């Protein structure tokens, strides 16, 4: 009887706040240049699809 | 004498190729635009790979 565990009882929530603000979010954490040479921001962006548009 | 009358102009031509060739290159960080004549582009389902 050396080390008792402790729970608390308490509801978790799947609430429904506003989510067409929440879909459209993660689309501008990607940009996408004009340019040849580009931001090395975008060009890890760019690297990481030429690999899984290999396999698919 | 008809190839010095017909390639003389073909001479010229690709002397002017160079001429255009030299401007192209530019500055590293140039164009999407201006690279897009040497490499090339076309329509739907060309690039198979």
């Amino acid at each position: 009887n050396e080390n008792l565990f402790a729970s608390f009882i308490a509801p978790t929530m799947m609430g429904l706040p506003i989510v067409t603000l929440i879909i459209m979010f993660p689309s501008l954490l990607f940009p996408t240049p004009k340019r040849l040479i580009n931001n090395r921001t975008i060009s890890i962006q760019q690297w990481l699809i030429q690999l899984t548009s290999k396999q698919m | 004498a008809e190839f010095l009358s017909l390639s003389k102009a073909r001479i010229e031509a690709y002397e002017k190729e160079l001429e255009k060739m030299k401007n192209i290159i530019p500055f590293d960080q140039m164009t999407i635009e201006d690279l897009n004549e040497v490499f090339p582009e076309t329509k739907l389902d060309k690039k198979k790979y």
